[PDB]
């Protein structure tokens, strides 16, 4: 069975950071896309299974996804935190969905 | 004539395998020679095209043979292609190719192409063989410039993404909602690349309900999204029609998902089909068809296996039963693909195809694509949305061919304006193939197929030898027809254009009859183009049988035969006349003349009759020997036969003084006439002079029996 669960929320409002963990339970993280995508829904990130990394043009400079296969999750280290950041955040293989705050 | 001239070096060579398969896939009418021919014909335009497999074929030929192909080159003006990474933009032969003393194409470059100043001609010289994707890419711009625009391709490509098994998927193996949405807006998102193009889906509605209750969620959500997408008709309960063999049950099959279509908002305004594995669609299956029209109208299908399934560039299409049938080539995506690396032959192997593989060579060598693939690639992993978009990605990434996903109808339109030759089928024989015995349906037997042919011509004794061989313990005769009697008329008209279950009506069954051994008597199959390939295609070892008597003595039979059969251009017109008639005449006469002396150039049929068939298996028969002791000829026809219980025929023939002949038989095969005119002998002795030493050499060629009436005949001349 896949099965995805987020997790992570709440920011300072005039910006802060976050680590949003995605674990990934009854398969592995490292096989699969685990883009994040916050709401329609925009995919602001990606994270491949070599490691490769994608972002859209807002979060660029901002936004930093990384991978740990020891726990078998995905973070996003999110960083400098816009008002317009918040939304929910989807890690997509989809999952629950958490908010964030800011 | 555009007629490509292939130099091979064997039958089974590979390279060769893969440039004559590009030709037939995109129909480029070709001869297979062995390289060491007649250059030009009469000093007309034999050839257009002249492809080398080898370069040391173009290179070390005959000095004579060289010196006139250089010749033919600099007077005619025909192409040369010798077989030993981004496309070049300024190039004269970019037409289908998009970019990503000679000049350069695949920029030296492993496709070349010089101007001319050496020999003065264009030439195409392929450094690499026929495997990568980009060869074949550019090979076809090679064939249309090196001919002069007068082999091409359309640049309005019609492409047809079809897919199978909608809601076949049993628990775990459907499609949920975030992969519904995704291919939703793969279609609206690649909209912009091809104008209207969609997902043509193909459902079932028997496995709709099977699924979890995530599996339950995704599929209730495509029924609201049904507003832009395109669907076609497959039946209920997911079985092969080849089981199915009466109307009823097909046909309520197919009417329990007309239910499903009404009952979900589906549009069924579509025409286009697909069975599982493709069964009952070659060998046509008459029932599949008419429940296809009749609860479905559909007038566009496809198949996998004309004709044959290995391999896929001899896939042809046909129009059979007002159902322009189209060919299916498959991306490798089969219902037990579930993953990514569930997949038949790994990642990599869908990666392939992706890259280069049936999927390119199905858009490229043919104008017109229709592809597979089920539910199952679009649920649990979406291999079809990957696979398809880097397809599609790949098509506006290398070519600039105008390519519009529109309806069915006018793509099956478009494939029959552009294959003109295709529109006719061609009928292979069903217990060849175990696939297609295992496609056809098991209720019908396997050897009501004949094993003796008798091509004619008419007026010679075609009758005799059909009733005297009947009367052989072991050789077995046909149904008489109702209109032709013997002739079953099948493979020279538009009979052949009925289905392979349309020949096999006339003979009787194998299992009722004790004699298996099967033949007919249509003498009208030597005056025909189209019969000895149709017969070489359908009966590969039949044997052939065919009797020669003088020309002007049949031609005044042919020219007596119509008399008898009250036409009136020979009732009114004397023979005199019809033999020397040009350019200014009627339009009746000289359809009698074109029915009169036409077929007694026995030469010219003969080279149409020897080229599908083995030599062995033809057998020439003097007419004169039926006249005065045919027992002896039938005693020829029975080792060539190979029977297996011989009768003496010289106990139970006996001459007969009023038929004329050993013999009982009919009265238009014995009609008593008179003599010719003098100067009419002497004008058809003239007229079939080149016939008859062709004949003769011909004959002497095949190392068989020489005519009487031949030596007869040919004593005056030589
Ligand atoms: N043994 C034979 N029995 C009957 N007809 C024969 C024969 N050998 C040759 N023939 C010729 O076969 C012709 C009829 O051939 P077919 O069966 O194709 O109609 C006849 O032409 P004619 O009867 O006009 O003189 C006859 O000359
Ligand atoms: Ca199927």
């Amino acid at each position: 069975q896949v099965q995805l669960v987020e997790s992570g929320g709440g920011s300072v409002q005039a910006g802060g950071s976050l680590r949003l963990s995605c674990a990934a339970s009854g398969f592995n993280v490292d096989d699969y896309a685990i883009g994040w995508f916050r709401q329609e829904r925009e995919g602001v990130s990606c994270i491949g299974g070599d490691g490769t990394t994608y972002y859209e043009n807002s979060v660029k400079g901002r936004f930093t996804v990384s991978s740990d296969k020891r726990d078998n999750t995905v973070y996003l280290q999110m960083n400098n935190l816009r008002p317009e950041d918040t939304a929910i955040y989807f890690c997509a293989a989809w999952g629950r969905g958490t908010h964030v705050t800011v | 004539d555009p007629l490509v001239l292939v130099f091979v070096e064997s039958l089974y060579s590979q390279l060769g395998q893969e440039v004559v398969a590009i030709l037939e896939s995109s129909r480029f009418k070709y001869r297979t020679e062995i390289a060491p021919p007649t250059l030009t014909d009469k000093g007309r335009g034999r050839f257009a095209l002249i492809i080398y497999e080898n370069i040391l074929k173009y290179v070390n030929l005959d000095a004579w043979n060289r010196e006139l192909l250089d010749k033919y080159c600099v007077a005619y003006g025909v192409g040369i292609i010798g077989f030993f990474c981004s496309i070049n933009p300024k190039s004269p032969l970019l037409y289908v190719t998009r970019p990503s003393t000679y000049e350069p194409v695949l920029l030296h470059a492993t496709v070349v192409q010089d101007l001319g100043l050496h020999d003065g001609i264009q030439r195409v010289l392929f450094g690499n063989n026929l495997n990568f994707w980009l060869h074949k890419l550019v090979f076809v711009d090679a064939v249309a410039f090196l001919t002069g625009k007068r082999l091409s391709l359309p640049l309005d490509r019609y492409i047809l993404v079809d897919i199978d098994d909608i809601f076949v998927g049993k628990e775990g193996t459907r499609m949920k909602v975030e992969d519904v949405k995704a291919l939703f807006d793969t279609q609206n998102e690649l909209r912009a690349h091809i104008p209207n193009f969609t997902f043509n889906l193909g459902y079932s509605g028997k496995f709709f309900h099977t699924g979890t209750n995530a599996e339950d969620a995704g599929d209730d959500l495509l029924l609201s999204y049904v507003k832009e997408f395109w669907w076609f008709p497959h039946m209920w309960s997911h079985m092969q029609p080849h089981l199915f063999h009466n109307q009823s049950v097909l046909a309520e099959q197919m009417a329990l998902n007309k239910k499903f279509a009404v009952e979900h908002g589906i549009p069924t305004d579509m025409g286009y089909a697909v069975a599982p594995h493709h069964s009952g669609v070659y060998p046509v299956h008459v029932q599949l068809y008419e429940a296809w029209k009749q609860v479905w109208s559909i007038r566009v299908t496809s198949t996998e296996e004309y004709p044959h399934l290995k391999p896929a560039r001899y896939r042809r299409g046909f129009i059979h039963n007002g159902i322009m049938v189209l060919p299916r080539q498959t991306c490798g995506l089969f219902t037990h693909t579930i993953f990514y690396n569930e997949y038949p032959g790994g990642s990599s192997e869908l990666d392939k195809i992706i890259n280069g593989g049936e999927l390119f060579l199905t858009v490229l060598l043919n104008p017109i694509s229709i592809f597979m693939t089920h539910l199952s690639n679009y649920g649990n992993d979406r291999l079809g949305l990957y696979t398809f978009k880097h397809l599609v990605r790949f098509l506006h990434s290398w070519t600039n061919l105008r390519l519009q996903t529109l309806p069915p109808v006018q793509l099956a339109q478009k494939y029959f304006q552009i294959f003109s030759e295709e529109k006719d089928p061609l009928w292979q024989d069903p217990c060849e193939d175990k696939r297609h015995k295992d496609i056809w349906s098991k209720e019908k037997t396997c050897d009501r197929f004949p094993k003796l042919l008798i091509i004619g011509p008419q007026k010679t004794g075609t009758t005799a030898l059909y009733l005297f061989l009947g009367m052989h313990p072991d050789l077995s005769s046909n149904y008489p027809s109702s209109e032709t009697f013997e002739e079953i008329q099948f493979f020279n008209g538009h009979n052949y254009h009925k289905g392979i279950d349309w020949y096999m009506e006339f003979f009787p069954i194998p299992s009722n009859t004790t004699s298996d051994f099967y033949f007919e008597k249509s003498a009208n199959y030597f005056d025909s183009e189209v019969a000895p390939r149709r017969a070489a295609a359908l009966l590969p070892k039949a044997k052939v049988l065919t009797i020669l008597i003088n020309p002007a003595d049949r031609a005044y039979s042919w020219y007596q035969h119509q008399r008898a059969h009250d036409d009136p251009v020979a009732l009114k017109y004397t023979f005199h006349e019809v033999i020397t008639a040009g350019s200014d005449a009627s339009s009746k006469l000289r359809a009698l003349q074109n029915r009169c002396l036409v077929p007694g150039w026995y030469a010219t049929h003969i080279e149409r009759w020897l080229s599908a068939y083995h030599a062995n298996q033809i057998l020439v028969l003097d007419g004169k020997l039926l006249r005065t002791e045919p027992a002896k000829v039938m005693d020829m026809v029975q080792k060539f036969l190979g029977v297996t219980n011989t009768i003496d025929y010289h106990k139970t023939l006996a001459f007969d003084p009023k038929k004329g002949f050993w013999c009982c038989l009919g009265k238009s095969k014995g009609r008593k006439y008179p003599e010719m005119d003098l100067d009419s002998r002497a004008f058809l002795k003239d007229y079939y002079r080149d016939h008859n030493i062709e004949l003769s050499k011909l004959l002497y060629k095949m190392g068989q029996t020489l005519p009487t009436w031949l030596r007869e005949d040919l004593q005056n001349t030589r």
